[PDB]
DNA sequence: CCTGCATCAGAGCCCAAAA
DNA sequence: TATAATGGGAGTCTGATGCAGG
RNA sequence: GGGG
């Protein structure tokens, strides 16, 4: 079908490769595809050049190389294995002593290589590091809560690279500095800088009463050495201040360009705040034996002028997105490989003093351990390493774009208020309003801005059009938060004829604020709506139709639709859809010009200009992180014709190349006889009778056959007392056949364990002796289903030790893996939900004669509750139905860009063409209007919906413009009393299915200590109990009901035990006794040297331990 | 009125102890006491 | 006598919780 | 069981209460 | 990080 395109905005550039984010900043700290030489300092070459040289003998640093991966990124999936790299690197030994140089290349371990679309393979599983927002590095002055006429200077370096600075200035005049939360007074550290009473007077002195508060004679009656002892003490107590341990600590803390560390950012911002130059990234140097400043007097002229009130001098706002900065993979990465670093050269001087100072090399010099477990432990465990969210292509785009203001270095939960959360007004087209979690995380969890790109020292860009005069240039510059503020920039939508600005009147921002200014004040201009929201944000239409909680949710739930088999793009899209798909690199694309020579199922082969036969094979069915199917499928032909960038595969929950989350269906809205309560939804059976809104899903079954100090476990055929209709679909070696359905309670992996001394009781021995059958050496261990799951055997895969290749974890035989695959129809209390927020559980499925359906005869497919929309204030998803409408008759979809969309007349032209399709076919059919149509149209006349006094059909075409059709009720034939809103809406099954969700348990395992049902389905738990619900219980006063609660349905031992032996003999359970974690309680308080008694009315001790702990 | 305030905080220990019968001396500890062991357990998890 | 000032103990529920 | 070796490395915000101090 |  055609698709018919809106807007009158030309976007001047297409939106950034949006995995950039990830993919620069991770090449750029490793720089492997670099010549050495040619490496700038930066990433893993700068952490190298920054730990060495190692002195004492001296060991020196040349050059690290990185190898290519041992095995491929499909083999490292397979293997529970981590894609990565061996680094080398290439030291030289020096003896200060000597002379002697040796010279190897020794081996660091692996690091782990980030694939094509911005992730990382860790121990076989797909991972994602998320970016981290905080302040910036540099020099900040806020105003002193306390003292409202004062102010503190604070210095922030990098975080872990130095200590926090406050320069309050005390109620008694001078000028007072903290660090590690100790204050002194500031003069004295100036004076180990070797500034005498003059410097202060003469650089300073103009603020009368300030600068003559900082001196103070007692420490200038020192030369700058006996200041510094002085200082020593007031920070160590108790250590002796030699000279050259004083030297040594307060150089490691306020000059060693190795412990302290300002950013790259920290040195821009402090240059130009204080108009000063950085010489390095310290506060101070050590230079001609002395100490020589560089900030600390800057930093306080700037104090004292900002006090005193002198021009140019302000408060810094600590959430602008100048002031803040995004930490990213590979700065993030830096600085774990820094931590590591650093433990390994403790190793090297350690060796240095040690085992003869001669006969070292630099290969037995260093152990890599440090730095394997540095890197290994960032990867496998930190807070911004998080499993990758593979549900659909969208929803690992959108992860890889997040950003997050936890993690470490950041904010806690417990640890975070206001002035953070909210949408700054810097957040314009850098971070998006909309897109963040909502509940306890709201806005510390963001979402790049479509257009915004992260430069070089962390700040994050975003794209303006240069306006000159009035002619608007396509020269785009990126700018930062800081520099945007100097300019009066003009809104995307501002009219223009050809170049030039065609208003006289303007709608502009300087500072974020709102103003309306002459064409001649326009210096730049936003170059898109889409550069203010993220890219989920992006994907609903008609949003500036719709209030912004709910905008959120459609945005969020987009990455949880899961991939169907029959999925389809909405047939109104807002133009985004088509660059999703290619960035996300789900399906695939014709590197160069070319014919197809072959097309599969399994691949697809493509003969280019150049004569080479390039093979392109497809992912079939794969098991994603969370169980949906990533599958491609082949969509070209043999001999087919294809330029550069074609597709030739579709990827999962993509259409053609557009993103395709849902289906589209044809919706009435309308209450149904309370199935529609409360945002429950009902559905037609034509949905599953055809197919829609069903999914492919995966669940993985693992099991380990291992050594015992009782002897091997094996995986056999051979598993006792089992008949043979049990192990039918059974291989030889006891493995389930491939292709075979497997239901709850069926073995899928064979296994016999050898018995423990519970080698059987006397009981049993004289049972078995009656029989005749020996009591087996194994016992029945066999992995089975659990309750609820079960699907189709599609593969198996088995790893034993001794096999070409694999080596388990110490003690494990063998190894395997059987995975399951289940087709889900849509069912009742399965969730679907469209792009705007209107989300709901399936109530109920009606059989097509029952659905309300058009006079022509075609029942409707979903029918959604019109309550949901006023309080809702989503009212995009009205207006994607009606244009809808006009799309199902004249077969179309359409691009509504977002802000720059379908307007209401455009829409209205729109449906008055389809009505001649709906209406102009039944007139020359030889039909006229029918009866129930007129008494609809009567009570639309009471209603002021049609004008009284036309011809029936231009009433039903007035009705037809306002998006209402005649509704015939499927039960009684009736019309409905009125005309009803009928359309096409795009509506997605998202990941929560009851098929997961549903859990019951009637006994089961139990926790050590306590005795208590274990927690959650997939351990068979009981549901907690707790401490409202408990509440709940009492004020009603049901005490027998939860005294149950309390002992029999938990951890009373005898009660519970006795309770189920009476309910299958059909006594009443039994009155409750001493529940076990009391007990637990009470022998807790013992071991903390309390004696809890347990007394009789008459002060007795009673016991209830029932004799066993009393000698 | 400060000395008849700490005078009582204080008496109010000594009056605790007096009333329950134990010995201040017990504040201090001669023998520790340790926990039963199926308390504080050492297991074999799945994997051996 | 009274007031700064520190050290301490608080910060919702249930479910997945992908180790 | 024996050259001599002699002092360490490292990280929010609220309200209530019991304390050394103009 | 995700559901109400
Ligand atoms: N205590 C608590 N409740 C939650 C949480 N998350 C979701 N809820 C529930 O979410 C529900 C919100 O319901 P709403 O749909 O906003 O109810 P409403 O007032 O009718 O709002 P509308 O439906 O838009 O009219 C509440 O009833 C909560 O019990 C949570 O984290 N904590």
């Amino acid at each position: 079908m055609e698709i018919k395109r809106f807007g009158r905005i030309r976007e001047v550039i297409p939106l950034p490769p949006l995995t950039e984010i990830q993919v620069e900043s991770y090449r750029r700290a490793l720089q492997a595809d670099v010549p050495p030489e040619k490496r700038e300092n930066v990433g893993i070459q700068a952490a190298f050049r920054e730990t060495f040289p190692i002195e004492e003998l001296v060991l020196d640093f040349l050059e690290y190389r990185l190898g290519e991966p041992p095995f491929p990124q499909d083999e490292c999936r397979e293997k529970d294995l981590t894609y990565q790299a061996p680094l080398y690197a290439r030291l030289q030994l020096i003896h200060k002593d000597t002379g002697l140089i040796k010279e190897d290349e020794v081996f660091l371990g692996h690091i782990p290589l980030m694939t094509e679309d911005g992730s990382f393979i860790i121990n076989g599983a797909d991972r994602v590091i998320v970016s981290q927002i905080h302040r910036s590095p540099g020099v900040y002055f806020t105003p002193d809560p306390a003292r409202p006429g004062r102010y503190i200077a604070s210095i922030i370096p990098l975080p872990k690279r130095g200590p926090w600075i406050d320069l309050e200035v005390e109620p008694n005049g001078v000028v007072s500095m903290k660090v590690n939360k100790r204050k002194f007074p500031l003069v004295l550290l100036l004076r180990v800088l070797g500034y005498d009473q003059e410097t202060l007077a003469r650089e300073l002195g103009a603020y009368g009463e300030l600068v003559q508060g900082l001196m103070d004679e007692s420490v200038f009656a020192m030369r700058p050495e006996e200041a510094l002892i002085r200082l020593f003490t007031l920070l160590r107590p108790g250590d002796p201040p030699k000279r050259d341990k004083a030297v040594a600590y307060v150089y490691g803390l306020i000059a060693d360009p190795r412990r302290y560390d300002l950013g790259e950012a920290g040195r821009y911002k402090a240059e130009e705040k204080l108009g000063i130059r950085l010489s390095g990234r310290t506060l101070a140097r050590f230079e001609d034996g002395e100490f020589k400043d560089e900030v600390f007097l800057p930093t306080l002229r700037y104090l004292f002028a900002l006090t005193a009130g002198v021009p140019g001098h302000e408060v810094d706002d600590i959430d602008h997105l100048g002031n803040r900065r995004i930490r990213t993979v590979g700065e993030l990465m830096t600085d774990q490989f820094r931590v590591g670093l650093a433990r390994l050269a403790r190793g090297v001087r350690e060796r240095m003093l040690m085992g003869s100072e001669d006969s070292l090399t630099p290969a037995k010099l260093v152990n890599s351990r440090p730095l394997e477990a540095a890197i290994r432990e960032f990867f496998s465990r930190s807070q911004l390493s998080q499993f990758k969210d593979e549900t659909n292509p969208l929803s690992s785009l959108r992860h890889k774009r997040r950003i997050s203001a936890l993690g470490p270095g950041g904010l806690t939960r417990e640890r975070a208020g206001f002035d953070v959360r909210d949408v700054h007004r810097t957040h314009y087209g850098r971070i998006c309003p909309v897109e963040t979690p909502e509940g306890a995380n709201i806005g510390l969890i963001t979402s790049l801005a479509a257009y915004a790109r992260v430069d070089e020292l962390g700040f994050i860009r975003t794209p303006y059009r240069r306006v000159v005069g009035g002619v608007v240039t396509d020269e785009v510059v990126y700018m930062t938060a800081t520099e945007e503020d100097r300019y009066t920039i003009a809104q995307a939508n501002t009219p223009l004829e050809g170049n030039r600005i065609a208003a006289e009147r303007v709608v502009a921002r300087r500072k974020g604020e709102p103003v309306i200014v002459s064409p001649e004040e326009v210096e730049f201009m936003d170059v898109s709506p889409k550069q203010v929201f993220s890219v989920n944000t992006n994907l609903i239409p008609f949003l500036e139709h719709d209030d912004a909680n709910r905008a959120l949710m459609g945005s969020n739930m987009q990455t949880q639709a899961v991939p169907l088999i029959r999925a389809q793009a909405p047939v109104v899209m807002t133009g985004l859809e088509e660059r999703v798909v290619r960035d996300s690199l789900a399906a695939l694309y014709a590197e160069e010009d070319g014919e197809v020579a072959k097309v599969d199922g399994n691949r697809i082969v493509v003969r280019y200009e150049d004569g080479r036969l390039v093979e392109y094979p497809l992912r079939r069915f794969y098991r994603s992180n969370q169980g949906t199917a990533l599958d491609q499928r082949p969509r070209v032909v043999v001999g087919q014709r294809v330029r550069k960038g074609d597709l030739l595969a579709d990827g999962p929950a993509s259409e053609n190349g557009f993103l395709a989350l849902g289906q589209n269906v044809l919706v009435a809205i309308m209450p149904f006889d309370g199935y529609n309560f409360e945002d429950a939804i009902v559905i037609s059976e034509e949905l599953l009778k055809r197919d829609f809104y069903t999914s492919i899903h995966i669940e993985r079954y693992e099991i380990e056959a291992r050594d015992t100090k009782l002897g091997p476990e094996r995986i056999t055929r051979d598993i006792p007392h089992l008949s043979e209709a049990a192990l039918r679909d059974l291989d030889e070696e006891g493995v389930v056949r491939i292709g075979a359905e497997v239901k709850p309670g069926d073995i899928l992996v064979g296994r016999t364990s050898f018995k423990g001394e519970s080698e059987p009781t006397p009981e049993e021995r004289l049972l078995r002796s009656i029989f005749g059958e020996k009591a087996r050496d194994v016992k029945d261990t066999s992995l089975r289903v659990p309750p609820g799951e079960g699907g189709i055997v599609v593969r198996t895969v088995r790893l034993r030790r001794g096999d070409p290749g694999v080596e388990l974890k110490p003690g494990v035989r063998e190894v395997v893996r059987v995975y399951v695959a289940q087709k889900r129809k849509l069912q009742v209390g399965d969730k679907l939900a469209n792009r705007h927020g209107n989300k709901g559980v399936v109530a109920k499925i009606l059989p097509v004669e029952d659905m309300p359906h058009l006079p022509d005869g075609t029942p409707v497919d979903v029918i959604l509750n019109p309550l949901g929309v006023p309080s809702r204030m989503n009212l995009g998803q009205i207006l994607e139905t009606h244009l809808g409408l006009a799309g199902y008759f004249l077969g179309q979809r359409y691009i509504s860009p977002i802000f720059d969309g379908a307007k209401e007349p455009e829409i209205k032209e729109l449906l008055a063409q389809a009505f001649e399709v709906y209406f102009g076919k039944r007139k020359g059919e030889g039909f006229g209007v029918d009866k129930r149509e007129v008494e609809v149209l009567r009570r639309a006349e009471k209603l002021g919906l049609v004008t009284p006094g036309k011809t029936p059909e231009e009433q039903l075409k007035e009705l037809f413009l306002q998006g209402k059709v005649v509704l015939y009720d499927g039960r009684t034939g009736e019309p409905i009393e009125g005309p009803i809103v009928v359309g096409q809406m795009f509506i997605m099954k998202l990941y929560h299915m009851v098929e997961d969700k549903m859990h019951a348990r009637s006994t089961g395992p139990y926790s050590l200590i306590t005795q208590q049902p274990l927690g959650g389905k997939a351990q068979f738990g009981g549901q907690r109990f707790g401490e409202m619900e408990v509440w709940a219980l009492e004020a009603y006063g049901a005490a027998h009901t939860l005294q149950e609660m309390l002992t029999l349905k938990s951890d009373d031992i005898e009660g519970r035990n006795a309770a189920y032996e009476a309910i299958i003999k059909g006594e009443d359970v039994p009155e409750p006794s001493v529940p076990e974690s009391f007990r637990v309680l009470v022998k807790e308080l013992q071991a903390l040297a309390l004696d809890v008694q347990t007394l009789d009315e008459k002060d007795n001790p009673v016991d209830i331990f029932e004799g066993l702990a009393s000698k | 009125r400060a000395r008849r305030a700490k005078a009582r905080k204080r008496l109010e220990v000594v009056r605790a102890f007096l009333d329950s019968g134990n010995r201040p001396e017990w504040m201090i500890l001669e023998a520790v006491p340790v926990l039963p062991p199926d308390l504080r357990p050492m297991v074999q998890v799945d994997g051996g």
